[PDB]
């Protein structure tokens, strides 16, 4: 096998649908977050501060 | 002009909102926001203040009571493929639809008429918010209706900035707490809109003053002539 190094843009892309592993978590949780939100359950505020 | 009203509303007060862009000028995709924000704002200026007052001619036909306050109906709008245009419209008077108010409603030589009176049956009464229902029409006269009258409405799409917004100095600030009460007030957030009611009671402030002060010659007493009337 073939390990790669491990860099900064293998965690964060400074991107908010980065390709890093945090982004990848964050869109994730989003996806979450908006399926409740689709539903009318939580409001925008609510959103953000989730 | 609206490239000042823009400019201050992005510096001082839309300033800590994602509408004013840090300061740096309103963005070009967020004037269909505040230009129906500023809409609401000179139509509530300009109804609880008398800033804009203006009459328009009538032309009475005889086949038609009911006359519509619109401008399809209109002289000087020749879009429109409406086979008796009553309303009298000039290059000065263009009744751009801003009517806020039927106040008095005079006739051809200048005589006032009754406004919504029943018992007497020569009134003219309103039926619905924008029309004008004359029982009793003559081919050879014509109506003087005035009215208080309304800013020529910022379309959405305005993209000019040189477009003028017609308003006293005075109401200015008025003006620019009421669109950040508006603006301030969509977002449920608790901490926001504690700011957006502070906004309104700014703004409600503000018109009290300008009440206090009558800096638009509004309340002025007038001479009294009921002894001439009662025959004293």
């Amino acid at each position: 096998v073939v390990i790669e190094p491990i860099t900064n843009e293998d965690l964060t892309t400074k991107v908010v649908d980065g390709t890093g592993i945090f982004d990848e978590l964050m869109t994730a949780a989003n996806a979450h977050l908006s399926a409740q939100w689709d539903m009318e359950r939580i409001t925008g505020t609510q959103y953000a501060e989730v | 002009k609206l490239s000042e009203l823009f400019q201050m509303l992005s510096v001082g007060e839309l300033s800590l909102i994602r509408t004013g862009n840090d300061g740096q000028g309103i963005r070009t995709q967020d004037y269909p926001k505040v230009i129906a924000q500023l809409n609401a704002g000179l139509t509530n200026l300009h109804a609880r203040f008398p800033l804009l007052e203006k009459e328009v001619i009538i032309q009475q036909y005889e086949q038609i009571s009911k006359y519509y306050l619109r401008s399809e109906f209109a002289q000087m709008n020749t879009t429109s493929t409406e086979k008796y245009k009553y309303l009298m419209d000039s290059p000065t008077e263009r009744f751009l639809d801003d009517v806020i108010r039927v106040e008095r409603v005079f006739d051809e030589c200048g005589c006032p008429l009754y406004l919504n009176n029943e018992p007497c049956c020569g009134s003219i009464v309103t039926p619905s918010f924008d029309c004008i229902q004359i029982v009793y029409p003559i081919e050879t006269n014509a109506l003087f209706v005035t009215y208080r009258a309304n800013h020529p409405k910022i379309a959405l799409t305005t993209t000019d900035l040189n477009t003028e917004v017609r308003i006293p100095a005075s109401h200015e600030k008025a003006l620019t707490y009421y669109i950040a009460s508006q603006l301030y007030s969509n977002s449920p957030n608790p901490e926001t809109a504690a700011k957006g009611v502070e906004w309104s009671q700014r703004f409600e402030a503000e018109c009290t003053k300008i009440e206090n002060l009558d800096l638009d010659n509004a309340h002025i007493a007038q001479t009294n002539v009921k002894p001439e009337m009662r025959g004293w």
